[PDB]
Formats: structure tokens, C-alpha cells, sequence
């Protein structure tokens, strides 16, 4: 069943999803934990949260946007993450066999890709430190023709 | 087998090669076995590698040069140094109740901002390092000191070089 | 007073001012300081302004 | 139990000791130089507006290079793929500069050149025209 | 001439030769036209299926490359790394820099006594070869090493 | 099967501060330079643009060490251009210095400009085929 | 037999002169036939006269110097090196769907129409060889640049001597 919510103003919530939704919700939203395990998709337009706890099984679309202090990203198989314009303060990312990520670290970034699956970052943090297993990729994948791009310093300098 | 970088994360099956050369006997196998898979001999291993621990109460610390387990001036990880840092997670699978904290410390050349910048880029990179072997991200913290509290006196040659470190604290409850 | 940006989406995006209240902009519309908005890029976090001012993220 | 602490490297030489001894004071008198240079004249301008970067300036580059300025940036530009222009008189003194970096990009070598170039010589990159212009300064 | 230099040091033509053919009978490509110098390396026997990491084994193979690049003089190399089509023009380009920003910093950290490296990926956008039906075993995703002996 | 270290790492603790005090006395030269550089906008920089007609695309090969006027007329006549003066010459003339093999027309006048400095300055009209040599008052 | 001039460009019946040799053994002889008609030993016959082959992907490059196989300073064939010439059709004549591209490269001295002029009377000089062998029109093509992109360093003198050369690249499809 697909959702369509425009307006939401709450200090929390919790959802949790076991079927196949098509939901979108509007508003203002202090989530704090997302566990899917279907074929859920789910879109949100702000949040401004505080901690965040993800936790994606077998193929589910997210796609996220706004402001959170800290983000904890785990995906299985299958699993899409579109956490861009989500611009997050502190990342920790895993990501098993054939799971995509989009990230936005500002301040810290730490990630492990281990087999066969992406991260993809388009932000530079001032500190980041990636972990590769077996196959997984983490790649820049940023624009190179934008007027006022900034390079690596002594701090950021890590070799993939 | 073994594979050189850090086993794919995995944790590395030891014990059976062992006990394939013995019974290529069982019974010395396992003594061998229940040997090294003991904690002073671990304690012994990170001796012979240069690393300190320290116990005085129920409050640890391991103590790790920078010069040896990091390339210079950066905040890469030095690759040749693997077998104590698997030393440091077997050691550190014992006790999977205590929360962690990690810090860093560097000498007195420089300017402040660098240091304390350096300082806090080598703390993150070893946490990450612990928390891709399986430590939930509940149980730990980093923070970088830059020439705050010193060990040893940075007038000299060989106390600066015992001043540049990491430190990790932690409990048991 | 000036004003920054939070986050960025194709179509609308959230500020943040100095005094520290929010806002909300269209593609078209008025905000007190700068005038009238024209261009909201995704790719590129640059909003550009009636009086020549492009508006960016924070530093 | 035997008794170790833990940074045991390999042996020093005392001449190395004595120029690590001289270094150090010349660094520090180096920063509050600079530190009350910084406070006396705050700069406001950057060489961004004057080197911005574009495609194919985000090739990378690791230089050691110490000799004068126009090979080493005739160098990057043919790298680069862009046509390079001289403007203005060499002077018969050169100007020498010296590099020493690591992988990073060339829009922020020609940075670094630029800066290092000072009341001498100029870099300016025009990016539609697809050109590197080394300028000379009007003095002798 | 006892204390002139009579050669150029830790250098030898047999050395040269020796080496060159036996790096040509492993599979790696060594070419030289004029003064100009090829080295092309199939990038199956260096990463693993299109990530920038290394194998650990793969070390003793850039080991040799560098104890070849050190019997030349030279001022300028560049390395260039080409892959083949998978999912955007994007994420091609950014594995062909990562890889060859990786390569180029090992043989830097090594002793090649070169002025300026210059590292560049161009993606799959110069194809070799006509047929593309490998993934990574294909022999048109590769790393070059090109540079022009200096006198 | 082998990663070997770098061939000259600082394995040595007098070597390492050495290496720092190293790096940090050129961080801080850049940051001298960075304070001490002026630099002007691309907006106002007062250099003759390139003009961009077509007869002025021609490839030239120029050397020539003297007086301006001479050298400038020369290259308006192989333009097919008029040239004219405009102000007074000085008692020490304005002298420059063009040294190049193969290089366009439109850029030399651009050299010229650059070279002339404050004392002359160079204009081309090209609706009405015309370049002009201003003199500084 | 063999007319040395380039047989009055017919193509030379080789095998029968081994066959008639060896059975004056049949298999013997069929033997040194198949030997010496492979690819292998052209390529080495290029090899031992002063002609450069490079493969690399489905190219293939032949380096030719004018020093051996021009008179001097002129488009004139040197009519000495008509082996090479001949090696030269014998294996080109194993690829016969491909285009042809033959360019012409002097040194530096001189002025730029002559050596432009020069290149451009080399080039045509050779692909005229080429197409009186038997290769269609439709499938050649000659081209000559001056010092335009060169291999070697002008300023000394062998590598001025291997800067003066013909090259022919062919493709597979």
C-alpha cells in the first residue's frame, strides 16, 4: 500500500515495516531507529535528529534528507541506501554482499565495504578512514568541474 | 590459511592448524593449542612486539608507539606491523562487557592546532580500526590530546620520542 | 544579518539565519536581506539571489 | 618479566642530534614571526579568483623539483593539455623556487608556485581559452 | 679516473636486458620505441574485481618494476589507468584515479629517482581492443607506465 | 608475498624531529607568502584583451629590441589595419623587447600593451579596421 | 628463379626450389617450407635487417629507417635492401581486410616546407611500392608531418639519427 503524507510535526518516532509499503511523509521528524526487511521504500523530506540506527535486510529503498549528529548504517544484501543530502556529523557504515550507500560525512567518516559492495561519499570530511574486505568499493564520485572544489590536506590524505 | 591484511576481518581459524601438523599427536595438539591461545602468552607476544601493558586495579591500558605502527606524519595505517594489532584484538576479545577509550598524544614541535588536529586523525583511525572487528559502536571513544599531559621531558632526545603515543583505557564494568 | 543554508533538495531548501531561525524557500520567493531566488542547485550547494549574492554552505 | 618501554628504534648519530637541536629553535622563532605577522596585516584577497580550477586541471601530480619557475610550469601545462604564455622580460637574476610535495592536484601546484613566486611572477589560468600565462614583474 | 665515476651507479646493460626479458616472458608488456619506454600491466595480476586494493602477493610484482625503473635517468613519468564499462562514465573514472594514485605512491615510496610523477585515469574511454566481453579479465583494463630516458 | 618499507624513512628518533621541524618551517613560508602576496581581481585587470578579429589570427615570427612605434606599425600594416597616434612622444623613448618564432598577431599586440606598462597604451576598433597607440599624459 | 629487381613483381615461387632441392626427401623439404613461411621467422628475418615490428592489441607498427632504405636525400628507393622490401609484402600479405596508414618523419634541420615537402615525397614513394604489389587503392592512405611529434632527442646525435623514419600502422578490422 503506497502512503502519502504531507505534514508531520513530532519530537519522535518509530517505524518498523514487514511488507512491500510505498510511503512518503512530510514534515519535521526526530526518528531514532529503522529496521526493514521487505520491499519497502520510503522517502522523508527533513529530519533533524539526533541519532540514527539503521538496519536493512533483503531489498529496501530509503532516502533520507536533512540534519543528523549521528548515523549508524548497516545493510545485508540487496539493500539500497540513498543518504544523500542527508549530511551527517559522525558516519560508522557496513555494508555487506551487493549493498549500495551514499553518504555525506561533514566532520567524521568511518567505513567497511566486504564483498562485492559500494559506498559511494560526496562530501569531504575533514577526517575520513574506509576498510575494504574482499571485493567492496568505496569510490569519491564527486563532480571535478565545479568552480570551488577543495583538495585533500595532511588530514584527510588516506589511500584506498 | 591466513591472509596477511587483517584476514578479511575474519577471525582466523588457529587452532586447527595445529592440531593438523600434531596429528600429521591430539593430546600435545591441544596443550599446544591451550598454550598460546592463553592470555600471558598474548601478554608475552605484545612484549616481544613493541607494545606496554599496564594492570593496576581493575582499570588496563595499553600503551603503542606511533613510530612503529603508523607511516610518518599522516594518518595511515603502517601495514607491515599486522601481527600485534591482531595481537591487540585477541587480547582485546577477552573482556566484551568494558566500554573503551582511545587517545592520542604527540610531542611539542609545531603549532597547537596541528597537533591537536594530528592527534585527533591517528585517534579516530585506530578506533575505526577497532570497530571493523566487531566492537559495537556503544562501547567506544577517541579523543586527541595534543602536548597536554606528558610522560616524559620534551627536552630531550629519547623522552620525546617515548612521548608520542596511544593510549587505551578500559574497564571492567 | 546573513543568512546560511542546512540542507539542500531539488526544489526547496532549509536555512538557517544568524539569529538562528529557519526558513523554508521555493524556487521563487521572498527572504528579507537578499531579495528574490531564481536558481536552487542540487549538485552544487549555491543558491544565487536577485541583488548578484549567492548564498552557500556553512565553513 | 622483563622490563620494556616501548619506542626502541635504531641508533642516533650526534651530529643529527645537534641539527634536530638547531632545527627546533628556528622553527618556533619561525612561528611567532609569523603569528605576529598574521595579526599585523590581515590578507583579504585569495589567488582563487585568479587560478580557478576545471577539468583535467584534477589530474595529480608528486613533485621535487629546484630550479627556475618556467620549465617545471611549461611542465604542468603540457601535462595539463593547455597552451602556455610567457609575458614580460626574464630578469638576469632567475627566479628559483623549490618544491617538495606529495600527490595532490595541479591547480594547487600552480597555487603553491604562484605563492612562492611572490613580488616576482605571476600565474593566471583561463580556463575557456584553455591557457596557462606565466607574467613577469616590471622591476630593474 | 680512480675517482671520476666510470658508470652510472647500481646500473648494468646485462641487468637490463635480463630483466626486460623476463618481465616480457611473465606477461607484463615492455615496448620501446626511440627513447620512449612502455610498461602495460594487465590489471587482473594487480587488484581484485575492480576495487582499488591491492592483493598482497602483487607487491613482489611492482617490487620488480621498481628495481627496473631505478637502472634509468629520467625527469617526468606518468602513469595512466584505464578499466572497462560497468555502470556509469563516474565510477569508472574514479577507480581508474584511486588506482593509479595508489600505484604511483608505491613506486614513489620506493627509490625511483624521478623528478615528477603525474597520475591520471581516463576511465574506458581509449579502448586497445574490439573485443570487450571479459569483465576484469579483459585486455583492455590496464595500467601504463610511460616515460622518455633523459640523455 | 613482500611490502618493504620505504627506502629513506626517519627510523631514527633524531631523525624524526628533524623531519617535523622540517615540515612545520615550510607550512609556515606558506603562510608568509599567502599574507604577503597582492593580487588584483580578474575583473579590473587593466590588460588589453584579444580582439579576436579574424586577420589578426595570423602566425608571426618577430625580433625586435627598441622604440614601440615602429614595431606596432609594422604589425597593424601586416593586418591590413590603419594605425594611428594619439598624445606626444618623450625625450627617451619607449622601449620594449619581442623575441618569439611562431606565435600570433593579436598576442603580440597584448605584449606590447603589457610591456608599454603605464606610459602607453594600446586600442583596436575592429568595425572600422583601426589600431591606436594612446601616449600617458 | 629470382629476378632481383623485384621479380618483375610476381610473386616468387619459393617452396618449389626447397622441394626440389630435398628431393633431389619430400617430407624434409615440406618441413623447411613450413618453417621458413611462418610468421615467426619473417618477423625474425625483419629482425635481422635493420626493420622494427610492434604489436599491441589488434595495431601493428612497422618502423622503417631511411638511412638504409632511401638514397640520400631523395625519394629515390634504394635498390641494395629489395630483401627487407620483399619480407615486407610477405608479411603483409597475411592480413588482407585491413587499411593501411604509411607517415613520414624527418629531423629537425632545415626549414619547415622542406622537410614538410620531403616527408610528403618519402610517404607517397612508399605507399606506391605498396600499391604495385597488388594492394587495392581503396585501402591506403600517406600522410607526411615534418619534426611534428618525434621519439627522440633532436639535440643529440643518434637519437637524431632514430628520429628519421617511416612509419605503417595497420588495424585488424
Amino acid at each position: 500500500g503506497v502512503t502519502q503524507i504531507n505534514g508531520v510535526s513530532s519530537r519522535n518516532l518509530q517505524i518498523v515495516l514487514k511488507g512491500d509499503p510505498k510511503v512518503l511523509i512530510s514534515g519535521f521528524v526526530n526518528l531514532r531507529q529503522l529496521d526493514m526487511y521487505g520491499k519497502g521504500t520510503l522517502s522523508l523530506y527533513w529530519i533533524k535528529s539526533d541519532t540514527l540506527t539503521i538496519r536493512a535486510k533483503k531489498a529496501a529503498k530509503i532516502q533520507l534528507a536533512g540534519i543528523v549528529n549521528r548515523l549508524d548504517v548497516e545493510l545485508w544484501d540487496f539493500a539500497q541506501f540513498k543518504g544523500k543530502y542527508l549530511r551527517a556529523q559522525r558516519s560508522f557504515v557496513k555494508t555487506h554482499d551487493k549493498s549500495v550507500a551514499e553518504i555525506s560525512a561533514v566532520n567524521h567518516q568511518s567505513s567497511l565495504a566486504t564483498d562485492a559492495s559500494d559506498i559511494y561519499y560526496y562530501n569531504l570530511s575533514k577526517t575520513r578512514a574506509d576498510f575494504m574486505a574482499f571485493n567492496g568499493s568505496v569510490l569519491d564520485m564527486r563532480e571535478w568541474g565545479q568552480s570551488d572544489l577543495k583538495d585533500f590536506d595532511r588530514y584527510n590524505k588516506q589511500f584506498p | 590459511c591466513f591472509h596477511p591484511p587483517y584476514n578479511n576481518f575474519q577471525p582466523d581459524r588457529r587452532a586447527v592448524k595445529r592440531v593438523g601438523v600434531d596429528t600429521g599427536g591430539g593430546t600435545v595438539g591441544l596443550v599446544a593449542s591451550i598454550y598460546r591461545d592463553s592470555k600471558r602468552k598474548i601478554i608475552r607476544d605484545l612484549q616481544k612486539q613493541d607494545i606496554q601493558y599496564v594492570e593496576y586495579g581493575d582499570t588496563r591500558t595499553l600503551i603503542i608507539p606511533t613510530d612503529k605502527y603508523f607511516m610518518f606524519s599522516s594518518p595511515r595505517l603502517n601495514e607491515i606491523c599486522y601481527p600485534g594489532l591482531n595481537n591487540v584484538i585477541r587480547l582485546l576479545n577477552f573482556y566484551p562487557q568494558s566500554t573503551i577509550y582511545v587517545a592520542g598524544f604527540t610531542d611539542n614541535v609545531g603549532s597547537r592546532s596541528h597537533k591537536r588536529k594530528l592527534s585527533q586523525a591517528q585517534a579516530e583511525t585506530m578506533m575505526t580500526f577497532l570497530w571493523a572487528n566487531g566492537i559495537a559502536a556503544k562501547r567506544l571513544k577517541a579523543e586527541g590530546y595534543g602536548d597536554k599531559n606528558a610522560i616524559s621531558d620534551n627536552a630531550i632526545i629519547h623522552g620525546s620520542a617515548q612521548n608520542r603515543r596511544i593510549e587505551i583505557q578500559w574497564f571492567t564494568s | 544579518i546573513i543568512y546560511y543554508i542546512q540542507a539542500v533538495i531539488p526544489g526547496r531548501a532549509w536555512l538557517i539565519g544568524s539569529n538562528g531561525s529557519t526558513l523554508t524557500v521555493r524556487e521563487g520567493s521572498k527572504i528579507p536581506g537578499y531579495g528574490m531566488v531564481k536558481l536552487i542547485d542540487s549538485l552544487q550547494g549555491r543558491i544565487l539571489t536577485s541583488s548578484g549574492q549567492v548564498i552557500k554552505f556553512s565553513q | 618479566m622483563k622490563f620494556k618501554k616501548p619506542p626502541i628504534n635504531n641508533p642516533s648519530d650526534d651530529a643529527t642530534i645537534k641539527l634536530a637541536e638547531a632545527a627546533v629553535s628556528v622553527s618556533d622563532s619561525m612561528l611567532e614571526m609569523a603569528k605576529v605577522e598574521k595579526v599585523i596585516t590581515p590578507p583579504s584577497k585569495d589567488n582563487t579568483l585568479t587560478i580557478p580550477n576545471a577539468y583535467n586541471l584534477q589530474a595529480r601530480a608528486s613533485v621535487d623539483w629546484s630550479g627556475p619557475i618556467e620549465e617545471l610550469t611549461a611542465r604542468i601545462a603540457k601535462a595539463a593539455h593547455f597552451r602556455f604564455r610567457v609575458l614580460g622580460k626574464s630578469p638576469s637574476v632567475p627566479v628559483l623556487i623549490s618544491i617538495s610535495t606529495k600527490d595532490e592536484s595541479l591547480a594547487e601546484i600552480l597555487r603553491d608556485i604562484d605563492y612562492q613566486a611572490g613580488k616576482k611572477a605571476s600565474i593566471h589560468v583561463y580556463p575557456n581559452s584553455q591557457v596557462v600565462e606565466l607574467r613577469y614583474a616590471k622591476i630593474y | 679516473v680512480p675517482k671520476l665515476p666510470c658508470r652510472v651507479d647500481g646500473a648494468c646493460d646485462a641487468t637490463i636486458i635480463k630483466m626486460m626479458t623476463d618481465l616480457n616472458k611473465k606477461g607484463i608488456k615492455v615496448a620501446s620505441v626511440g627513447q620512449n619506454y612502455l610498461i602495460s600491466i594487465p590489471a587482473s595480476a594487480l587488484f581484485a574485481d575492480q576495487s582499488p586494493r591491492l592483493n598482497w602477493a602483487s607487491y613482489s610484482l611492482l617490487n620488480e618494476i621498481a628495481a627496473f625503473l631505478k637502472q634509468f635517468r629520467k625527469i617526468a613519468i606518468t602513469v595512466t589507468s584505464y578499466s572497462s564499462k560497468y555502470v556509469s562514465v563516474k565510477r569508472e573514472r574514479a577507480l581508474t584515479l584511486a588506482r593509479s594514485r595508489v600505484v604511483s605512491e608505491y613506486l614513489w615510496s620506493q627509490g625511483v629517482d624521478s623528478r615528477i610523477i603525474f597520475t591520471q585515469g581516463l576511465g574506458s574511454d581509449k579502448p586497445i581492443t574490439s573485443y570487450t566481453l571479459g569483465g576484469d579479465r579483459s585486455p583492455n583494463a590496464r595500467v601504463e607506465i610511460t616515460f622518455r630516458r633523459a640523455v
